[PDB]
RNA sequence: UUGAGCCUUGAUGUGUAGGAUAGGUGGGAGGCUUUGAAGUGUGGACGCCAGUCUGCAUGGAGCCGACCUUGAAAUACCACC
């Protein structure tokens, strides 16, 4: 239906510019929804090698329209002061799964950079989606305000799909059209700043802005 | 567009070259089968790819990140552990990325420094592609996929189960390259039937050596020879290879005779009279010198090893009699109230599922372990020849000559003891390689050597626990004829079908709950009566 | 001429090797002899190689 | 009418639990659907046979995410795929 109408409304085979798409992409927004944006950039890397795999940390002011209440794990009292300063719960190290018996892990990683009170669940269940904080993406730091500032600064993680495509929330279409261009510039240089060592040909293969139930346009 | 490459390879122990200038090509998601006669070097190629030894003059180029693990052909000797222990030791290389991540949290248990912050990149450098987080919820996972329990002492399992453990320990690492040296040896039809779907679904790439002419057909994308130092591939189904290989053997036999024809008539000419004042061109004497030198070449026919048994005086008319015998292991019953007789010249095949007591049943007959009840009476003029499942009667370090005929010269052949060490030439052992320790021999070579010294002594009785595990069909064909014509008693154990339709005339089909059903005929006849059983209501 | 030449590369890291012969068809085991390493000037364990 | 690459347009993806043949990462909550279903059978096709895919007209507006009982959850755009 609407998919049959909209399939003529876009011409995704073609190529466009950083600005000739903002109005071209919002035409599909007739549907009543939250419109959870699913921007898509195709990356050029030998994805099925290990060394070229990259994971990123970022900060954005616009946010995503839905913050994450992620608990912090630290052996002892790593959650007794940061729990009230940017966490839904202060996950005690001695009770690592205690505050989250049903949900053993929170939405976000646990910031106990000085505390090694647990590797975490001892069974990898705390790594179901990669929640162990590491210095490669800077998720490990004893300063709770670093993770506490995550809520006030909107920390977003990157993903290396088995083909090599990064997906992130943008600050869903609800917001303006210039902030999308600001958002792209943030993720552009900061991901260019995040580029690993090995590369071939171009680096950023393709760029597109889309949604789970929203059509896209090849930004370029 | 390529996975493992080998160019200009060379491998030659202090002997003729195992590997000449040879090449290999491994693609994505292919099941390649290696088919070569016994002692030809299929296992040593597997050790080359697995980064284990050799390749003096050549280059191996396989990509990094390519995890390779293999399954050996002979059962291990670290048997005194436990199943979970033996299976676990297959992640030895993965045990380092696993252990550092928990270890170097101690450096970050203090203040975050460059040496402690930069570490999380290093230990998790490998982690992105691998799983590495659940190397206890995967090892225990595979058993629920396989069937073994994790905490049973592994020095106890049967030959079929011990082989299963070695197929798991080579698969915990989840390798991209699976090298299966003789996968189906002590398995039953059910295990083989299930394994034919496990490997087909398997995502990576499989290289395997199998002597099963029925397992190969179901799973072989490409087939590889490795005949006499050179390996060549072949297209089509399995039966194509047999046809194309025979042409390669016939033509090579055809050209081999022609070369001898020239050299034959070039030696009548070397010793001919000169005549009057002629010279005898040295452009032909030097060529003959090059022909005689070229005769140090490969013998195209390996030699169809010849064998013969040593019949002895007739045994008593009753070989084994056991009634009311009921032996049961702790948990389940293996034999429950048996009552059977074995007469002279009766050929019996023990068949059944894995670990159902076939090997232990023979142990009761020879009195290795004592029956719980019922009593067993043994024959009166028996000369037992025993072929264990695991060979176990040859020390791997003792020399080939001494293990054959128990460290003595003067074998007895046919009529009278007028033979010594020529008994190897009947089995295609070169007399030069007679001091080789037995551990150096290939699996099939070791199978024949144990077979050789059983047919070396007088015997009225044969017990064979899978005598044809590693033998090729050419050598297996002779064993079918030898055992058939054998006058004395024969109790043999085998998991294949074609072999028991030509040697045996009865079966003892195993059932659960310690019950043994004795049927009449070869394998297929006995299974035929087992469909039509009505069990005496 | 059965015997084949081999070399014993040092385990002390310093690129160094003695060379010798070995009857490979009667000695499947690999030699491991303790011998001088003049680069490090200590007695280390020399293991077989190409 | 034939053999390789593209560009989409169409379908393919069973270790098991289990709703059932269940591809990664999605990010979500609710969409679809009425240009008219659950259905009726149809026809090539599929089987690793328990099904999942669409023509063909009669009828044609009711089914799904939801709790999870899992390694990873919902045939619910499109991203080189
Ligand atoms: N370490 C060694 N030292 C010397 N000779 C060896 C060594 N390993 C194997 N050989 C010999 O070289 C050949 C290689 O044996 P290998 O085990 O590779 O045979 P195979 O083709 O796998 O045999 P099978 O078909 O019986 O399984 C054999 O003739 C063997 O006797
Ligand atoms: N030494 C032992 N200690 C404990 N249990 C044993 C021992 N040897 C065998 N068993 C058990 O006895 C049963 C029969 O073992 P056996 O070696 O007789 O098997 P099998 O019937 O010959 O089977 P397969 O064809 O698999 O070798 C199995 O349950 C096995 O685990
Ligand atoms: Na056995
Ligand atoms: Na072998």
């Amino acid at each position: 239906k609407r998919m049959r109408v909209i399939r003529e409304k876009v011409d995704a085979t073609k190529q466009y510019d950083i600005n000739e798409a903002i109005a071209l992409l919002k035409e599909l927004a007739t549907a009543k929804f939250v419109e959870s944006v699913d921007v898509a950039v195709n990356l050029g890397i030998d994805a099925r090698k290990s060394d070229q795999n990259v994971r990123g940390a970022t900060v954005l002011p616009h946010g995503t329209g839905r913050s994450v209440r992620v608990a912090v794990f630290t052996q002892g009292a790593n959650a007794e002061a940061a729990k009230a300063a940017g966490a839904e719960l202060v996950g005690m190290e001695d009770l690592a799964d205690q505050i989250k018996k049903g949900e053993m892990n929170f939405d976000v990683v646990i910031a106990s950079p000085d505390a090694m009170r647990v590797v975490g669940q001892l069974g990898q269940v705390l790594g179901p989606r990669g929640l162990m904080p590491n210095p490669k993406v800077g998720t490990v730091t004893p300063n709770v305000a670093e993770a506490v500032k995550n809520a006030k600064a909107g920390q977003v993680r990157y993903r290396n799909d088995k083909n090599g495509i990064i997906h992130t929330t943008i600050g869903k279409v609800d917001f303006d059209a210039d902030k999308l261009k600001e958002n792209l510039e943030a993720l552009l240089v900061a991901l260019k700043k995040a580029k690993p060592t090995q590369a071939k040909g171009v680096y950023i293969k393709k760029v597109s802005i889309s949604t789970t139930m929203g059509a896209g346009v090849a930004v370029d | 567009m390529s996975l493992i490459s080998m160019h200009g390879a060379w491998l030659s122990f202090s002997d003729a070259p195992l590997l000449d200038n040879a090449e290999l090509h491994i693609e994505d998601n292919e099941r390649v089968c290696l088919v070569g006669r016994n002692g030809a070097g299929k296992s040593t190629l597997m050790k080359i790819l697995n980064r284990e030894q050799g390749l003096d003059d050549g280059r191996i180029i396989y990509e990094q990140d390519l995890i390779v693990a293999r399954l050996q052909q002979d059962p291990p000797r670290n048997v005194e552990g436990s199943v979970y222990d033996f299976v676990a030791e297959g992640i030895e290389e993965q045990a380092e990325y696993l252990k550092r991540y928990h270890d170097i949290s101690r450096l970050v248990m203090n203040d975050p420094s460059e040496k402690n912050l930069n570490e999380l990149a290093k230990v998790q450098e490998q982690l992105d592609h691998h799983n590495l987080w659940q190397l206890e919820n995967r090892i225990n996972e595979v058993l629920a996929q396989l069937g073994l329990d994790p905490n049973v002492a592994l020095s106890s399992l049967s030959g079929g189960w011990l082989r299963k453990a070695a197929l798991g320990r080579a698969l915990v690492s989840n390798p991209r390259v699976l090298l299966l040296d003789q996968p189906t040896n002590h398995l039953d039809i059910e295990t083989i039937d299930w394994l034919e779907g496990f490997l087909k679904t398997f995502n990576g790439t499989i290289i395997f050596i199998s002597h099963d002419r029925s397992f190969i057909r179901n799973m072989a994308t490409r087939i590889v020879d490795l005949d006499r130092g050179k390996l060549v591939t072949y297209p089509g189904n399995y039966d194509q290879y047999l046809l194309e290989k025979e042409e390669a053997l016939r033509v090579e036999e055809l050209q081999n005779a022609e070369f001898d024809r020239k050299l034959a008539q070039e030696e009548v000419w070397i010793r001919q009279g000169i005549k009057a004042r002629r010279t005898r061109n040295e452009g032909r004497v030097r060529a003959l010198k090059a022909m005689r030198r070229e005769r140090g070449e490969r013998r195209e026919v390996m030699g169809t090893a010849k064998m013969q048994v040593e019949e002895a005086s007739r045994s008593g008319k009753i070989v084994f009699e056991m009634e009311d015998v009921c032996y049961q292991v702790n948990g389940k019953q293996l034999v429950k109230d048996f009552s059977a007789q074995v007469l002279r010249g009766d050929k019996i095949a023990l068949i059944g599922p894995n670990g159902c007591g076939k090997t232990t049943l023979l142990k009761l007959m020879l009195g290795q372990l004592q029956a719980d009840s019922g009593r067993i009476h043994v024959g009166t003029k028996l000369e037992v020849a025993y072929f264990d499942q695991h060979r176990a009667e040859l020390d791997p370090d003792k020399t080939v000559m001494d293990n054959l005929a128990e460290g003595k010269q003067e074998v007895m052949v046919n009529g009278k003891p007028r033979h010594v060490l020529g008994y190897l030439q009947d089995f295609l052992f070169h007399p030069k390689r007679a001091m080789t320790p037995v551990r150096a021999l290939s699996g099939g070579e070791r199978n024949r050597l144990l077979l050789a010294r059983l047919f070396l002594k007088p015997s009225n009785l044969l017990i064979l626990d899978q005598p044809t595990n590693d033998l090729d069909v050419e050598t297996l064909e002779l064993l079918e004829e030898l055992i058939d014509s054998y006058q004395g008693t024969v109790l043999l154990v085998s998991h294949d079908r074609q072999f028991v339709d030509n040697t045996v005339t009865e079966c003892w089909i195993f059932e659960g709950g310690g019950k043994i059903g004795r049927y009449v005929g070869g394998y297929h006849d006995a299974r035929g009566q087992q469909e039509q059983y009505v069990a005496l209501k | 001429g059965i015997r084949e030449k081999i070399k014993l590369v040092s385990s002390a890291g310093t690129g160094h090797f003695y060379t010798t012969t070995k009857n490979k068809r009667t000695k499947p085991e690999k030699l491991e002899l303790k011998k001088f390493d003049p680069v490090v000037r200590q007695h280390v364990i020399y293991k077989e190689a190409k």
